């Protein structure tokens, strides 16, 4: 017969429907997502956060008897916590806490489908931001995390004590598969560890990917053998169905390539598919964040770039790009930082000046190597020692190729000043502030690294950061 | 050539000022500290030969140039490096590795290029120097 | 010896680089796209336009000589048009033309790769959003399209004249897999044409994919026995990995399943995998746009629907939610019916008030069937007829599954108000106006319509759209 | 059972004047108007039986009224419905397909479960009445 | 294409002859095939030869010889300065020599001069054989043996040659192509299909090289026609010339 | 032996004066001018050592000969070539190559033949010279 009760036929709000409950214990198997909601006007905050709780885990719109024949009380979400933004009125911050019980075991996908399937687009949320999360102990367990890992990298490619150099081949578009490897050979005999293909050369009119893969390994052999180094290439195997990926990524196997690329683009299933084919066959798997910025540019709304790093970390990649502060894109050097720790630490520690809302175990998952890239060059070397560390692949592209003596002589240039910069690091010297002086004194003895300061000189990107912290 | 494996190859040879330095930095980050050389300089060797064992809690900078020295001394025509380990749960492995002492000339490697399956080549990349016997190298 | 002349190293804008050019003649072969550009205080919003046109071919921040070994003329993107938005002194709308050699043929991975790579975080541009792209007609006859398409799925399932009615199972989490056969069965009997998981129901704790399968399947062949209809239930098969999406598509497969479904978040590749499989094996591939809203809700940055429309009807999909304009989810009037003609029509006229900036003919690709889907409900009927028209896929979770007297009692409240509402327009009825009257009076003869009328009477979702037009 | 085949099936069988209406709307779309009819209403039952030859421009509703009554005196017990075919580019197909005649009783289906491998079965649905021969059915 | 095109329209009583002499093949259509496995620029980029024509030569007598006397005509000429030596057309597998041994002793052959030399060495292995599955162990042999080209000859027909355009593109192999049968239907003025038409449709299809006649020779071919399939063949795009029959 | 690689090696080596006829005809087809070298002439050598940077708007023939003359001085005992490039949309490669410069002997090549499957053989061709260290060669 017809029900009687909070589960009769009807529309209540989302707060009343048990989705807000300021009393919740967090317990340690839940996953914790942090939003950053903008209810519309009129919408009681609580009521918005209950919504979006409500939502990514059990409700929908109307009361429903079948309910009951679930354990209702636990699979529902709970929005636990709510906070209105240090200098904005009309954001807030809603902590939500989701039982174990909701998710498949080592799926991004089924992640996200909850997290941020629908509630971005709901009506009586002007804006929302995922902002950060805390995976459990317990589901980090069921991910594979990085393929080789930072360590095992390093000790694949017996280089240790400073930062990984790379170089994305320009022009972006055109080159034949013959003219890439030539800028392959000169970039790697120079000096740099690695090149790569830029993101967007898969397999096109100009040059197919046979051809390049074959001629890359040519040119990366030939480096290795005029320097005594383990060098590389990430050759890219973006394609556009599953099958032609492991075509390409299955023929750099072949040819002994000792790092592949992928393009976040491709999509979740096919990076982790990838993630695990890169552990099973002893290859570096390379992430290029293509799209990112499509969603984390903005304060208001989109995903924060350090959810996404969580994600990758989990989902097996072995480098992902995380920002240069001094490149040509977007990096606050504070919110960079959160992302640098989120990829390379073991534990992290909440943080509120980086973004970081939440205390982290990382289940002795490997970690990621970040990579710094965009629009910099040898002169800014002792910030980038400072603001991104040492476990870091610093790639130049334009400031490579476009030294006008030569990609030999851009990419040595590139080299001394990454080593004279640790090796005055190592020294204890103050070499931020000594930087300028290093290099010069570095450059009095190699002449490409002279020419490589006086072309970039003044080149800087001072702009207004978009994506800032709220509690400076 | 010049073999550019190890952290500061391409700047000039550390002097053992430079090097005390170097091994300041490493006392400081708590690292276990080993020598080890070899005549076969090929990228994918992974395993040198150890001067001795590890030393391993290190306070004094001179105990390690002492046995650099000894090294260099009874192995003038190797390649010797100086290796620091870190014990810490996320590493457990090194984390600088750096030439301290090269031969006078350095011959360089040997390019072979098997012909395999349609345009597809196998390759060995072998030091000039590992085709004489050990005891003959340098 | 060095260089003299416009590849000489250095750093020189990029308008002068060669990617502004105002005399551009349009090839009938270009890639078009237009970006809504904000500019930084201070940045020229020719340099802007210019630096996304750059960025999203063959430049870098410095000029690299490597250029020259390329017909560099050719494969440089021009932005040919930069006009300002209409009521926004900061934003402009800026038209890029792409050569067709820069694309790899059927991919929407290296589509994507170039347009919405790395522009997106450029620090020069404060926010940059992806308005609408015209895709020549020699790149799309490179792509599948959909599966089946809106004329061939009507065909397999004997049902036109008349739009389909689904359901997603509630609650969204938590039910075991024989429970989700049992609201299966009630509601297809009941007289809905489809059921569905939930986007975030894969194999979990709870209820793991293949009883819910079997189950469903049993519910499904018991249900069309009951009507004498073809019925079917979108079965998910989102998962980690593409052998694990493979797994469960052939199990759909093997059970006779006319339908299955995916979910936006596994990603481009896996989509276009999908596709492929779904034509070769007879199968229905509905797609769910989960994560979508994350960068298509606001309307300074991030990409607008109708562009993610075309590259999926490009890629293969069968059916895509399109939104409803009076539910719980965002949907302007105007900008959801710009949508619902990219996914339907056979040639789209540029209409500024839609934001449909290009004419565009889609190359005899098929339709993709838009579903509109969240918070509806029986008496919003006449106006989902007049906004989504005839071909739709009308879904009521809530509405069916919240009814009091039971789940088939709300698929016959639904499905009888649908073919009143049909009926009276091809009667040429101004249902809009006598909508009310019309589901009245059959609600007179269907006790089951009357209750879903009461019930649901004044539910409303009256709320201010984020992405709106900008020329009414 | 009431067979739900058809745009209007779950609305009372539409009368002569209702089915004008819809002839009307068929002709302002400019639609070709078959008639067809069987006794297998199984849902993958594809091909009617087509009651001659499909009325193309058709301008009076009196005309297809006349060939359904026509078809309902020579075919009582018999499911019949009125087809509209667009010919145009994108669609090619049928745009409306609803039933003017039902037999007196409709028995329903059969389902049979033959169990295969595991847990999965393969199910065939079929008609009560196609159990009898075609002149013996309704 | 062809079954619409040439399938029924040539023998319909009413037309006393019929000649299909060209087609404009519209972007959109050209952009759904593959096109050369390799083309004209990456080949001289894989044999690094540049700047004058390639040098070959069909092994002759025709018929009869053993797989090692192949083998030696091969190494004589690819020494003496030949860059390609090839099978002719009929030489398959038969009685006089079967084709795993013409393979095993070519490729010892081809490698000792392109040693002698210094320069890529290569002979066309020809794979035509009745069955799809024949011709792939025959190209896949080629192929495990390091060849850098392989041929086939027209008369295997368009599916078999469409098939072994797309492995020669995912096996980085040198496709020929061999126009045998072509004059049965191109000769005549009045009849047929101008060989034009054939180029159009076999650059489309992938082929890396195509017998496109010498003006000179012993085979027929007009210097002005000619010219026009060398066009078709080489060039970027064509432009209407009533004189070549473009 | 005498490499024939290039495009007029079965030709006596160019005088300068013909060389010089050769450069004008790149001039004429507008083509980017580089020099070459390198003592490791395998085949499937496809990375020789470019000295310098191409030309690439070259109007004076005198410039290029400059150049090879300051790569045979400099390079002696190298085999230095000349390339042509074409940056014409269908061509985007080389179009001519011939070597300017060979050593006074040429020893040749070794043929390796590693026994596989069957009669089935693995090849290396190696030149002898590349056995001998880069510094050491001709
Ligand atoms: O395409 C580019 O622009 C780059 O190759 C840099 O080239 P340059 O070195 O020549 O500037 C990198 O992919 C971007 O750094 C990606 O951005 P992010 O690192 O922020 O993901
Ligand atoms: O999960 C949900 O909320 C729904 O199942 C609707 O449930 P109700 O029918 O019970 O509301 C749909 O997936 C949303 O419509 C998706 O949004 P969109 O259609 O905008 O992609
Ligand atoms: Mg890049
Ligand atoms: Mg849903
Ligand atoms: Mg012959």
């Amino acid at each position: 017969r017809i029900k009687n009760s909070r589960y009769e036929s009807g529309v209540i709000p989302y707060a009343k429907m048990g989705y807000w409950n300021p009393d919740y214990q967090v317990k340690d198997t839940d996953v914790l997502a942090l939003f950053r909601v903008t209810p519309q006007p009129g919408v009681d905050p609580i009521e918005a956060a209950a919504a979006v709780a409500g939502e990514s885990s059990t409700a929908t719109w109307t009361v429903v008897w079948t309910d009951l024949l679930t354990a209702a009380d636990l699979y529902r979400a709970k929005a636990y916590k709510v906070d209105q933004v240090p200098n904005n009125p009309e954001q807030y911050f809603a902590y939500i806490a989701y039982e174990l019980d909701l998710f498949e075991e080592g799926s991004i996908a089924n992640l996200t489908a909850s997290i941020i399937g629908n509630v971005f687009g709901f009506k009586a949320v002007k804006a929302l931001r995922l902002e950060d999360m805390r995976l459990p102990l317990a589901y980090l367990k069921t991910f594979q995390g990085p393929a080789t890992g930072v360590i095992l990298e390093r000790e694949r490619l017996d280089k240790f004590g400073r930062p990984l150099l790379g170089c994305t081949t320009k022009p972006k578009l055109g080159l034949s598969g013959k003219n890439y490897g030539r800028v392959v050979y000169e970039a790697l005999k120079g000096g740099l560890d690695f090149v790569k293909d830029d993101e967007n050369i898969n397999s096109q009119p100009f040059m197919r990917w046979r051809e390049r893969y074959l001629f890359t390994m040519e040119a990366v052999n030939k480096a290795s053998a005029a320097t005594g180094e383990v060098k590389g290439h990430y050759l890219n195997v973006t394609a556009a169905t599953m099958e032609e990926m492991y075509a390409r990524a299955n023929f750099a196997k072949e040819l002994g390539s000792v790092i592949i690329m992928i393009d976040l683009v491709i999509g979740y299933t096919a990076i982790q598919t990838m993630a695990k084919w890169a552990r099973d066959n002893d290859m570096i798997l390379h992430l290029h964040r293509a799209g990112n910025s499509t969603y984390s540019r903005q304060k208001n709304h989109g995903m924060n770039f350090r959810v996404i790093c969580k994600w990758m970390r989990m989902a097996g990649v072995d480098h992902i790009h995380a920002g240069t502060v001094v490149g040509k894109l977007e990096g606050d050097p504070i919110i960079t930082r959160g992302f640098y720790k989120t990829l390379l630490l073991p534990k992290l520690e909440r943080n509120l000046q980086e973004g970081l809302f939440f205390d982290m175990e990382w289940a002795s998952l490997r970690k990621v190597m970040p990579v710094a890239s965009g629009g910099i060059h040898a002169g800014q070397m002792h910030q980038l020692i400072h603001y991104l560390g040492e476990d870091v692949v610093l790639q130049f592209g334009g400031g490579t190729i476009g030294h006008p003596d030569g990609i030999q002589a851009g990419a040595t240039a590139n080299r001394v000043a990454l080593e004279a910069m640790i090796l005055a690091r190592n020294e204890n010297r103050d070499y931020l502030t000594e930087g300028p002086e290093i290099l010069r004194e570095a450059a009095k003895t190699c002449g490409a690294l002279r020419t490589a300061l006086d072309l970039w000189k003044d080149i800087t990107f001072n702009y207004t950061s978009t994506d800032t912290s709220d509690f400076v | 050539v010049r073999i550019t494996q190890g952290t500061f190859s391409f700047l000039p040879d550390l002097t053992d000022e430079q090097i005390k330095k170097q091994i300041d930095y490493m006392i400081s980050k708590k690292l276990a500290i080993g020598i080890e050389y070899t005549n076969d300089i090929h990228p994918r060797n992974a395993y040198w030969e150890i001067w001795g064992l590890p030393l391993f809690d290190v306070t004094d900078p001179a105990a390690v140039l002492f046995e650099i020295n000894a090294c260099r001394k009874a192995r003038s025509n190797f390649y010797i490096k100086v290796v620091g380990f870190s014990s810490v749960r996320g590493i457990e492995s090194t984390i600088i590795s750096f030439i301290v002492n090269r031969p006078k000339h350095e011959p360089g490697f040997n390019l072979m290029r098997q012909e395999d399956k349609s345009r597809s080549i196998k390759y060995t990349i072998h030091s000039y120097e590992s085709y004489k016997p050990e005891d003959e190298r340098y």
